[PDB]
């Protein structure tokens, strides 16, 4: 319910101030990602 | 005597060691080949749309 207004029950983030006197959001989490890399050929080089 | 001559032609090996040292070391430059892989995988990309 918002104050002084018609508008009620606020579903959602308005554009005032999520700071809240906090100082970060924090997630967690673990990726998993494959790609390509050409950086283990370890047969190119001089002899002995 | 003649044939002894030839067999002190034959005697005197120890300088043709020498003689292509030295050819060598006036030569041009040396290099070193290196390793390479055998067979392969074959792979690519499947799942692209």
């Amino acid at each position: 319910k918002l104050t002084r207004t018609r508008l009620d029950r606020l579903y959602g983030l308005p554009a005032a101030d999520p700071n809240n006197g906090k100082e970060y959001y924090e997630i967690a989490g673990r990726f998993s990602l494959i790609s390509l890399v050409p950086s283990n050929d370890d047969y190119q080089t001089p002899i002995a | 005597m003649a044939s002894l001559i030839y067999r002190q032609l034959l005697t005197n090996s120890y300088t043709v060691d020498l003689s292509d040292e030295i050819q060598e070391i006036g030569s041009t430059k040396s290099q070193n080949v290196t390793i390479n892989p055998g067979p392969f995988a074959q792979t690519g990309y499947a799942p692209v749309n």
